[PDB]
DNA sequence: GGTCGGCGCCCGAACAGGGACTG
DNA sequence: CAGTCCCTGTTCGGGCGCCG
């Protein structure tokens, strides 16, 4: 009996028209249970082939998670909807999210399937479920209440949920309480303890009115990834021109490098192994270098209008640096992971958990998803990155082959 | 009308435009009477509907023979009409395969008739499926019609036919759960571990089912003895094959021949291991005309040879076992191809195949093999829902080198050696640190845009040197050319440094093969040094001798 | 014959983007 | 400087095979 929030695509665009990728035997056993369950509640219903749109849908299983989750891949239908949930119905990122000392981050997506969507909209939400071998045709559904991970939920559902937090948001005014997407971000200052306590209060808070998860950050412990130079006593040819090369390229950066004295040391024609003493005005050029790199970049500063991107370097021995930015040059936020799940065994696996790490950051800080430049081979990332796929949202990606030119980003 | 047991699937147009308004072909004697003959009995069974001049649209229609049958078909070319319609999402994602099928007691298959004659269209859309049937003489009016079910050439049929006959197997299969039903358009493989009376049973159940709803089971389709042939193939309570292939066996041999000798092998490649269509496909290369006769090459006559006595032989596959672990393991047949099987015993394949895909100019064995894995994978997940393990020609060390020290994000499932030559290994190693005691070779070359003419050298720490002029080249094939030049004039140890980010993407990846001649000569003189350390520099920024190599090679 | 849809392969062309050099 | 230009990869459209 509630009233339904009138969708339109933006101008000028159909809806998505995206193929079904093959899956599993465990993913389309989990498919059908929560599909056939979620059409005995009326979520979704059956379609037919006069519905031209299409979006692709797999599983997945939270981090230490047992029970599956049913996944679309609205990415397609996310762009062409953009204009709604920025211009009518946004939601403001608070800023003082990233200070807290704790963020809990909870997945709300159950309360999405209280809420009919438009009629006229549901054509858009349609997917197809596979089966193996092709034994049956494609079992297609359309959804019938606010679909998990569209863009446009969290904005309808949006007065509804302000009403719910606000006696916990007036009890608790300090509290930091961030929505995107099916999960809710609530960061504190609070000691540990009576941090989860009043997470627990929430939870029983949201029960209450027909609603669980939990995944612990602390952006204050946040690091960079500054670009450092090594501290040799004795420098040979190779030493000195690999530190050029990297000078260099850090110029285009630091404008204030120089690389004048210590090219003046490259002048003959010498053996890679040869050691060369550094003269008197090359030692003072590296050391300004040096304090250069400690100096944050000129001019750098967050654009709200702009998309942000992210690059991501495979430095080897479990090793993964990655930079944000919007402008070519004007890193907002570098970074390094080690020791990732997979680490000296899968490479994939690694790179599926720095994507999902990286974007996580990028939701807390600015409350977008970059847009991605994996170093991976497009068809080895689309064989095995839904294997270790562990997040409700999908970031959006290309893939490039920069080969290594002078380890900037790691020493 | 009467009304038809089965819910019509809606249809529109697209926005906009209107129907189909062409006129019909002139159509032989023979054709017409044909086709009156089928359409007066269609109008008797409710299929087709005459129409007035209220009816402004029409579209050509035809006929074509039926295989090893006197009957006729009868088509309409809707390229007008499909056009404009809307557009219609295809539930057939793929085609099964028996390799993934499972032992079952009892089998069945049946074939309905007239399937698509059998499914309404929607009452709306009618009007817009006209057509004109010319009579024997030209200055007859004609008779025309407009279509009551899915005709036969429209776009949308196959889409509503597989969604609908997916609706009302469902009631069957809600209360059978344990029976298997394969739906492919009209077909339907039923097996089940019932007992082989209450089979029987169950298969007169679903012939009544269906013909609740208009469809029709004919007992001369219908299959109860093995073999059975399903999808093109031959299927026997342990084993499967497919069915004949016959290859043309032409003495003057045209593109359009090859194209049917290529794709009859491809598919053969699924269970008749070892088929290469390398140097066949050579030959469709740079061609223009399906009327061009082409000779066979020495190399294409040869292969033909071993395919064609590969199909000698019987061969069978087997089917799919839920309890036992799934294999894949590859071979590197020839330069740029591989063939592999996936079983689950040995020697008792579920099927075979090849990839031979290039993709780049530059590549290795192993990036052929890390891309035919993942063929494989997917294949497998599409079939079996899982990834096989994989028994691979290449050594636990030899991988463990190469993803580590690869830029790129690499990975292979679960996988172990298996000692079957040729094994696929990386041929060179660039050293990480400069090597000591070793000529220092500092290299550069340039070109001009116009002339097309270049230098390119090196300068070494032993003042050593050398400058050659080149003609008809470009910028990138100097610097190539003067990291070729360092190699052939350095003994067995060399430090080589270069200011062409080209020219050490290239040579950093270890590639073994490449479209240039000039990489390849690279390649071979790599795979003759015992230790090589390349390096970059940046270029005009006056480094070491490659600021000296840099003005010998300027002009 | 010169209908439709699905999948696979193989080739060329057309398109795209990233460098480096030059008007 | 913006414009080509040299190279490499991707996408698509056009054949054939197979199935209904």
């Amino acid at each position: 009996p509630i009233e339904t929030v009138p969708v339109k695509l933006k101008p000028g665009m159909d809806g998505p028209k995206v193929k079904q990728w093959p899956l599993t035997e465990e993913k389309i056993k989990a498919l059908v249970e929560i599909c056939t369950e979620m059409e005995k509640e009326g979520k979704i219903s059956k379609i037919g082939p006069e519905n031209p749109y299409n979006t692709p849908v797999f599983a997945i299983k939270k981090k230490d998670s047992t029970k599956w989750r049913k996944l679309v891949d609205f990415r397609e239908l996310n762009k062409r909807t953009q204009d709604f949930w920025e211009v009518q119905l946004g939601i403001p990122h608070p800023a003082g999210l990233k200070k807290k000392k704790s963020v809990t981050v909870l997945d709300v997506g159950d309360a999405y399937f209280s809420v009919p969507l438009d009629e006229d909209f549901r054509k858009y939400t349609a997917f197809t479920i596979p089966s193996i071998n092709n034994e049956t045709p494609g079992i297609r559904y359309q959804y019938n209440v606010l679909p998990q991970g569209w863009k446009g939920s969290p904005a309808i559902f949006q007065s509804s949920m302000t009403k719910i937090l606000e006696p916990f948001k007036k009890q608790n005014p300090d509290i930091v309480i961030y929505q995107y997407m099916d999960d809710l971000y609530v960061g504190s200052d609070l000691e540990i303890g009576q941090h989860r306590t009043k997470i627990e209060e929430l939870r029983q808070h949201l029960l209450r009115w027909g609603l669980w998860m939990g995944y612990e950050l602390h952006p204050d412990k946040w690091t960079v990834q500054p670009i450092v130079l090594p501290e040799k006593d004795s420098w040979t040819v190779n030493d000195i021109q690999k530190l050029v090369g990297k000078l260099n390229w850090a110029s285009q950066i630091y404008p204030g490098i120089k690389v004048r004295q210590l090219s003046k040391l490259l002048r003959g024609t010498k053996a890679l192994t040869e050691v060369i003493p550094l003269t008197e005005e090359a030692e003072l050029e590296l050391a300004e270098n040096r304090e250069i790199l400690k100096e944050p970049v000129h001019g750098v500063y967050y654009d709200p209008s702009k998309d942000l991107i992210a690059e991501i370097q495979k430095q080897g021995q479990g090793q993964w640096t990655y930079q944000i930015y919007q402008e070519p040059f004007k890193n907002l936020k570098t970074g390094k992971y080690a020791r990732m799940r997979g680490a000296h065994t899968n490479d994939v696996k690694q790179l599926t958990e720095a994507v999902q790490k990286i974007t996580t950051e990028s939701i807390v800080i600015w409350g977008k998803t970059p847009k991605f430049k994996l170093p991976i081979q497009k068809e080895t990332w689309e064989t095995w990155w839904t294997e270790y796929w562990q997040a409700t949202w999908i970031p959006e990606w290309e893939f490039v082959n920069t080969p290594p030119l002078v380890k900037l980003w790691y020493q | 009308v009467p009304i038809s047991p089965i819910e019509t699937v809606p249809v529109k147009l697209k926005p906009g435009m209107d129907g189909p308004k062409v006129k019909q072909w002139p159509l032989t004697e023979e054709k017409i009477k044909a086709l009156v003959e089928i359409c007066t009995e269609m109008e008797k069974e409710g299929k087709i509907s005459k129409i007035g001049p209220e009816n402004p649209y029409n579209t050509p229609v035809f006929a074509i023979k039926k295989k090893d049958s006197t009957k006729w078909r009868k088509l309409v070319d809707f390229r007008e009409l499909n056009k404009r319609t809307q557009d219609f999402w295809e539930v057939q994602l793929g085609i099964p395969h028996p390799a993934g099928l499972k032992k079952k007691k009892s089998v069945t298959v049946l074939d309905v008739g007239d399937a698509y004659f059998s499914v309404p269209l929607d009452e709306d859309f009618r009007k817009y499926t006209a057509f004109t049937i010319p009579s024997i003489n030209n200055e007859t009016p004609g008779i025309r019609y407009q279509y009551n079910v899915l005709p036969q050439g429209w776009k949308g049929s196959p889409a509503i036919f597989q969604s609908s006959m997916t609706k009302i197997l469902e009631p069957f299969k809600k209360q059978n759960p344990d029976i298997v039903i394969y739906q492919y358009m009209d077909d339907l493989y039923v097996g089940s571990d019932l007992e082989i009376g209450q089979h029987r049973t169950k298969i007169e159940e679903l012939r009544q089912h269906l013909l609740r709803w208009g469809l029709t089971t004919p007992d001369k389709k219908h299959q109860k003895e093995p073999p059975f042939l399903w999808m093109g193939y031959e299927l026997h309570p342990d084993k499967w094959t497919v069915q004949p292939i016959v290859l043309p066996e032409k003495d003057s041999w045209t593109v359009n021949d090859i194209c049917k000798l290529v794709g009859k092998l491809n598919w053969a490649s699924q269970i008749y291991p070892g088929i290469k269509v390398r140097q066949l496909s050579k030959l469709l290369r740079g061609t223009k005309a399906l009327t061009e006769v082409i000779p066979l090459t020495e190399e294409a006559e040869l292969e033909l040879a071993e395919n064609r006595e590969i199909l000698k032989e019987p061969v069978h596959g087997v089917y799919y076992d839920p309890s036992k672990d799934l294999i894949a393991e590859i071979q590197k047949q020839g330069q740029g191809q591989w063939t592999y099987q996936i079983y689950q015993e040995p020697f008792k394949n579920l099927k075979t195949g090849k990839y031979a895909r290039m993709r780049g100019a530059h590549t290795n064995d192993v990036k052929q093999l890390t891309e035919a894995v993942q063929k494989i994978t997917t294949e497998s997940i599409v079939i079996w829902g899982k990834t096989p393990k994989f028994k691979l020609p290449i050594q636990k060390e030899t991988w463990e080198t190469w993803w580590t020290e690869y830029w790129q994000a690499t990975w292979i499932p679960e996988w172990e050696f298996v000692n079957t030559p040729p094994l696929v290994k990386l041929w060179y190693q660039l050293e990480k640190e400069p090597i000591v005691g070793a000529e220092t070779f500092y290299v550069d070359g340039a070109a001009n845009r116009e002339t097309k003419l270049g230098k390119a050298g090196y300068v070494t720490n032993k003042g050593r040197q050398k400058v050659v002029p080149l003609t008809n080249t470009t910028n990138q094939k100097t610097e190539l050319q003067a990291i070729y030049l360092a190699l052939q004039d350095s003994g067995l140890e060399v430090n080589i440094v270069t200011n062409s980010q080209y020219a050490l993407g290239i040579i950093q990846a270890q590639p073994d093969k490449s479209e240039s001649e000039l990489v390849n000569q690279i390649i071979e003189q790599l795979i003759k040094k015992e230790k090589v350390y390349l390096a970059w520099v940046p270029a005009h920024k006056g480094i070491g001798g490659n600021e000296q190599v840099d003005k010998l090679v300027s002009a």
